[PDB]
């Protein structure tokens, strides 16, 4: 007929309560398998540009087949294992909920579908429950979820207050009380755009987001699993207010692994991340704290953090800092690169760092060659007294 | 002679290498004595008060350090001394820390005069239960349980707002934190308030959105319910408690599950036979593999404390179905938990009703795949023949733990070779001799160390259970016709043996069966073999008499006192100056 | 003289049993006294049956416990390991730190050979490293331990006839004596004969191939058959990667592989086994699962 | 196949 707003109300009714637990292999009557896929190219394929009747039996019939308690975790305890280790758990009956998600997206995602055709049928409740799910079938099921809240952040005006606080309290149980939750990544994705896109003159809700919540974040050992999602937020924050550039830097500092090579090597590496985009008023009040750091990292026992490390010498802006600040930089990083390297087993950081000495010189001569001074001078004393 | 030692500490409190200031905090208490407390209490704990730490392996330290201080800082009267700082330690971020800082204020609580408390201790509650902090309101909580019963009535009354502040935080956080508190805050608050205002938080936090939150509630039930007494129980407690069991969030349940007998008792001998019986069905059918095996565990002891007057007869018509589906449930640890309780069951059914019904299921297991369900029910057959007619046993269950002596998980072959001297002592020696013998004989040899030393030692228990002379007919024979095997692992098994069967074979049968190849063999080959030779004259020393020892000993543990091979050395040498022969 | 020492060994043992490290300045201490031991040792170890051959270890503490609950327990039982003794694992020190214990102890009980890991380079990237720090506070344990493991002889001939090693064949080795004169007192090389002896693998590819692990080749059927042939070997034992079953024969029974590290990694779901050479040199392979933690 | 260097 040519009466929907009665065909739908009653076919996703039918697509709703369906409710077949795919964990035992029988009862092979698809039947929903088609509904949906229906809805889908009903909502799609141009079939339809006026289907706002008041209507919310999609959302129920969502927060139905996806609301449940997710199950106990099929991965080990957590001590002496890692998570970029754990076998991915998928969830079987995917292929049916596969379209619950892909429908209720490429539902309020199209045009015409008003917000308030949802704006009281889709509440916090809703978001929160929502939220959790962000729990275990190989992103699939998560994927979709980071996709979902985004589009239901970017689109209620008034739910961006709950889902952005009731991120933060995902996060401050994942690293204080349990050190375990699977979609930390995925979430912190969602909260790049976010960032990205913040009042010009940042409300202090977002610093406090920043310095008590992300930062923190960093402290965690699975940091492996989240660690590129992270920096991005932490730079991406930086590009809209280098004013945070200082503490974001003496936190990173703080915290700096003592028993993780492979973390030490992602905090350099983000600090690169970093620095790439410092901005020179700000590059100074972290300067000597930071390249003391990178100091010990050059003189590191660890093959691949000193490597990591030395790596800083060729980038062309970190380089440029340095010279417009020798002065101070230079005598910081010597007795380190200068560093009797004649003790070494990994043939490789001898050469090294001659190359980043060589770096050293085409930049100022004269202080190069007056450090190297300074240096041996002291070195003497240090080996005649020193020697009773 | 000095106290320069002492007065570097006091340096090293600040010294800007971690490595260090830790040191010195971590002996702080040597400090502040060679301080001297009148000090202490006036430039010390002003220091560690001023003075934000960053590290947390220190952070964690002082915050240890100060629960001690109790006497350093002059006892009692000053106590209160120690507040401010830990009061900081309690706000820190990195839990642990906090933690600490908590675990202190307790301890030292105690040693406020009241006067103290409502004036310096309670104070330091309220000010971290209002924190804008979530953390501080998190600790806060872990607080109230040790002032209330000391301060005043008035006190008493604002201590109960706070707390019900904590429980309803807009942080899950905090929440989770009042939740698990709640249970030991009733345990002071009187009579009176648990029922009107403990209640109402306990439902409250019992019912949050967060089902983390939630589930602590359960806990707290448990408490409370010892609170108050039964009539209140169908009114205040139960409709809640019952509420969890069903609540849609699996780990809730769970909880009602591993709390289920804890709840038993609390509720009541009645209230039990009323709503947790059918309850705990519930549970053992439940859609959770967890909450069904976990309630699985609880079965032996949910019966053991059933009314003294219908145990048999609920056990029998209200528990007794559901086991039996239990027995042959797909996941594991369900049929793995439940097996190792199972047969605690049989001395409340009777002789009777155990074979009949509970035995079947005995055997369902004893054979299962998962080792684990054989392993659990093979360990507590030492019983049964307690219940069953040790006929009934050795007839319809001894065949299966024939058949187990040998299945391939060896932990498991271990299990039977572990309860052997019993069913041998139980079934009897001429039943032993017969048709079990040769198995005690065949595990002398497994492929497996780990079983063939389970064997050796299992006879010494058996010549303890049939006499020295059993041993010289049905054993010394085969443990000697070993030394023949070419394998240096089995050859030495006999020397092994030997070293066990001395200690209970008189010095007679060890000297006329046993000494002769624990000499024959010191001329083997494979050096180990050689070594363990005088590692067993050692053992087999003493029981020998004084005529023996200096005349076939001595002089062959002589032999290889001056042998190649540095072992058989070292072990022939400490092999004498034991036996005080040189 | 004598009973200063060797009764303090038995202790550092019965404690490192219990699976608790031995201090820092017990470590320099035990593996000094390793080397001296372990420079006597040439880059082909004879040693003598029976024995008791073991492969890749890797920290799986516990599960080094389950084999001597298989094997037998040291002295009473002659063993030998195929390197890979570190890493992966969570109780790498504890399980080197006693291997060695117990050959600096009875010295002809035990034989030890270096692995694929046994170098600076490896247990940096892999653990071991780490691990140290997160249990020394330094990085002293890591050089005293990555130093000893210089001293640690390449290969062992079991009675002239069986042929160990942790990895496989290489091109630039042909004869056992072209191995006695290398020098492998020095970190594992990235490429050269030394190397290859810790990396090279089985292949049914045929001919010399390329490891697609980056160091060592792919020997195959008959690089081995000649190897065997020529030296006057009747079987080469290794094991260097994950044989889920424990064991495996290739190659027409010529070389065969040993890994020991059950469930390895604490993930890849593998029995592991160990081979035993009586008296007469018999082929008894024992297989066991992870033990219950 | 937790990475080539060896499940
Ligand atoms: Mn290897
Ligand atoms: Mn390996």
């Amino acid at each position: 007929q040519e009466k929907l707003f009665i065909q739908k109300l009653r076919q996703c009714c039918v697509l709703f309560d369906f409710v077949s637990d795919p964990l035992s292999d029988l009862k092979w009557k698809e039947v929903k398998r088609a509904a949906l896929s229906e809805m889908v190219e009903y909502i799609t394929h141009n079939r339809n540009v006026i289907t706002e009747p008041i209507y919310p039996e999609v959302v129920h019939m969502f927060a139905v087949n996806m609301f449940r308690t997710l199950p106990p975790s099929s991965n080990p305890t957590g001590a002496e294992f890692d998570p970029e280790e754990d076998e991915p758990t998928l969830e079987a009956a995917w292929p049916h909920l596969q379209l619950v998600y892909e429908f209720f997206l490429r539902f309020l995602e199209s045009p015409d579908f008003q917000p308030n055709i949802a704006k009281k049928y889709i509440d916090q409740k809703f978001v929160l429950q929502l939220l959790e799910l962000f729990d275990s079938e190989d992103p699939r099921e998560r994927d979709f979820l980071k996709t979902t809240l985004h589009r239901i952040y970017g689109k209620f005006l008034g739910l961006r207050a709950y889902i952005r606080k009731q991120i933060n309290n995902i996060f401050y149980r994942f690293i204080y009380e349990t050190e375990h939750h699977n979609g930390i990544a995925e979430l912190l994705e969602i909260l790049g755009s976010i960032i990205n896109g913040f009042a010009l003159p940042l409300k202090e809700e977002h610093k406090i987001f920043l310095l008590k919540v992300l930062l923190p974040l960093h402290k965690v050992k699975s940091l492996s699993v989240y660690h590129p999602q992270l920096a991005y937020c932490v730079v991406q924050f930086l590009e809209k207010d280098s004013t945070l550039t200082e503490p974001v830097v003496m936190a990173l500092l703080k915290y700096w692994p003592k028993t993780h090579s492979p973390k030490e090597v992602m905090f350099l590496n983000e600090l690169e991340e970093i620095l790439d985009v410092i901005e020179p008023s700000e590059f100074v009040k972290i300067m000597e704290p930071l390249f003391r750091q990178l100091a010990k990292c050059v003189s590191s026992p660890h093959f691949q953090v000193a490597e990591r490390a030395l790596y800083y010498w060729n980038n062309e802006y970190i380089m440029s800092l340095i010279s417009d600040n020798a002065a101070k930089i230079l005598p910081i990083m010597f007795p380190s690169l200068y560093r009797n390297s004649k003790t070494h087993w990994n043939k490789t950081i001898h050469g090294l760092i001659y190359n980043a000495l060589k770096l050293f010189m085409e930049m100022n001569q004269k202080l190069f060659d007056d450090c190297t001074q300074q240096f041996k001078a002291e070195k003497l004393k240090e080996k005649l007294k020193m020697k009773e | 002679d000095s106290l320069y030692p002492i007065a570097v500490l006091i340096d090293e409190l600040r010294n800007e290498d971690v490595q260090l200031r830790l040191n010195s905090i971590k002996k702080l208490s040597t400090i502040a004595l060679a301080l001297g407390v009148e000090r202490t209490r006036s430039e010390l704990l002003p220091f560690l008060t001023d003075t934000i730490y960053d590290e947390d392996e220190v952070l964690l330290a002082l915050a240890e350090q100060l629960g001690t201080f109790t006497t350093l800082v002059g006892g009692p009267e000053y106590v209160h001394c120690l507040l401010p700082p830990l009061e900081s330690l309690a706000t820190v971020e990195e839990t642990v820390v906090r933690d600490k800082a908590v675990e202190s204020l307790r301890a030292i609580s105690h040693e406020h005069s009241p006067s103290d408390l409502e004036a310096h201790f309670v104070p330091l509650v309220k000010r971290l239960a209002g924190g804008d902090w979530f953390t501080s309101r998190t600790s806060a909580c872990g607080l109230f349980s040790v002032c209330y019963p000391r301060v005043s009535s008035a006190v008493k009354a604002e201590l109960r707002q706070y707390f019900r502040n904590l429980c309803s935080d807009d942080t899950p956080m905090v929440r989770r934190a009042a939740a698990s508190k709640l249970g030991e805050f009733a345990k002071v608050l009187e009579l009176d308030n648990v029922k009107s205002e403990i209640i109402p938080m306990f439902s409250n936090l019992a019912s949050d959105e967060q089902d983390s939150v939630r589930l602590l509630a359960v806990e707290a039930c448990v408490n409370i319910a010892q609170l108050l007494p039964q009539e209140d129980l169908e009114a205040l407690v139960m409709p809640t408690l019952r509420q969890a069991a069903e609540d849609k969030s699996w780990r809730v349940r769970y909880m009602v599950a591993d709390k289920f007998t804890e709840l038993q008792k609390a509720v009541g001998p009645e209230i039990t036979k009323t709503d947790l019986v059918p309850a705990f069905q519930n549970l053992m059918k439940d859609c959770e593999a967890e909450v069904r095996a976990a309630a699985s565990h609880k079965v032996k002891e949910f019966c053991e404390n059933l009314s003294a007057d219908c145990r048999e007869n609920v056990i029998m018509s209200q528990i007794l179905p559901c086991i039996k589906e239990l027995v042959s449930d797909a996941n594991q640890h369900v049929k793995s938990a439940l097996a190792s309780v199972i047969m605690g069951l049989s001395p409340i059914l009777g002789k009777d009703n155990t074979i009949e019904h509970l035995l079947p299921l005995f055997l369902a297991q004893l054979k299962d795949e998962c080792p684990e369900v054989r392993l659990n029910i093979i360990s507590n057959l030492d019983c049964v023949n307690e219940v069953i007619g040790i006929r009934q046993l050795s007839q319809s269950l001894l065949p299966a733990i024939v058949e187990l002596a040998e299945d391939a998980k060896w932990r498991v072959r271990l299990a039977i070779i572990e309860y052997m001297p019993l069913l041998a002592g139980q079934l009897g020696v001429e039943f032993f001799d017969e048709k079990l013998n040769s198995l005690c004989m065949a595990w002398l040899v497994d492929h497996v160390y780990a079983i063939r030393e389970a064997a050796t030692s299992n006879l010494k228990k058996l010549v303890e259970k049939f006499g020295k002379e059993w041993a010289h007919a049905t054993i010394i024979p085969k443990v000697l016709a070993m030394s023949g095997d070419p394998n240096y692992l089995h050859r030495m098994t006999t020397l092994f043996c030997i070293n066990v069967l001395s200690e209970v074979c008189g010095q007679d049968i060890t000297t006329k069966h046993m000494l002769p190849t624990v000499l024959r063999m010191a001329g083997d080959p494979v050096a180990n073999v050689r070594f363990n030779v005088a590692k067993s004259l050692q053992k087999i020393g003493p029981i020998l008499d004084n005529s023996t020892l200096q005349s076939e000993v001595k002089p062959i543990l002589e032999k290889l006192t001056q042998d190649q091979d540095v072992d058989v050395k070292y072990f022939a040498q400490e092999a004498l100056t034991v036996l005080s022969l040189a | 003289d004598e009973k200063v020492f060797t009764k303090e060994l038995d202790q550092w043992i019965e404690q490192l049993n219990e699976c608790k490290q031995l201090s820092e300045s017990q470590v320099k201490s035990l593996c000094e006294k390793a080397k001296e031991i372990l420079t006597k040792e040439s880059n082909v170890q004879e040693v003598r049956c029976p024995v008791t051959v073991c492969g890749d270890v890797h920290g799986q503490f516990h599960d080094l416990m389950e084999l001597f609950r298989i094997g037998g327990k040291s002295p009473d039982t002659n063993y030998l390991f195929m390197g890979d003794y570190v890493d992966r694992g969570y109780y790498s020190v504890e399980t080197v730190t006693l291997l060695v214990a117990l050959k600096v102890r009875y010295r002809e009980r035990i034989t030890i050979l270096r692995g694929n890991h046994e170098s600076r380079q490896i247990t940096q990237v892999y653990g071991f490293y780490d691990e140290c720090l997160r249990k020394y506070g330094n990085a002293n344990v890591w050089k005293y331990f990555t130093d000893l493991f210089d001293y640690l002889p390449l290969t062992a001939l079991v009675d002239g006839q069986i042929f160990c090693l942790h990895g496989g064949l290489s091109p630039s080795i042909d004869t056992l004596d072209h191995i006695r004169a290398l020098d492998r007192l020095q970190e594992v090389p990235h490429e050269g004969p030394m190397c290859d002896l810790l990396w090279s693998d089985p292949d049914d590819r045929g001919g010399w191939g390329i490891s697609p692990r980056g160091a060592g080749y792919t020997f195959g059927q008959d690089i081995s058959e000649t190897f065997n042939h020529a030296n006057g070997l009747t079987l080469v034992s290794r094991a260097h990667q994950l044989v889920m079953e424990g064991y495996n024969w290739c190659h027409d029974r010529n070389v065969v592989t040993i890994f020991s590290a059950p469930n390895y990694c604490y993930r890849c779901g593998n029995q592991a086994a160990i081979m035993e050479l009586d008296d007469t040199l018999k082929y008894s392979f024992l297989q066991f699962d992870p033990a219950p933690r | 196949x937790l990475x080539r260097x060896x499940x």
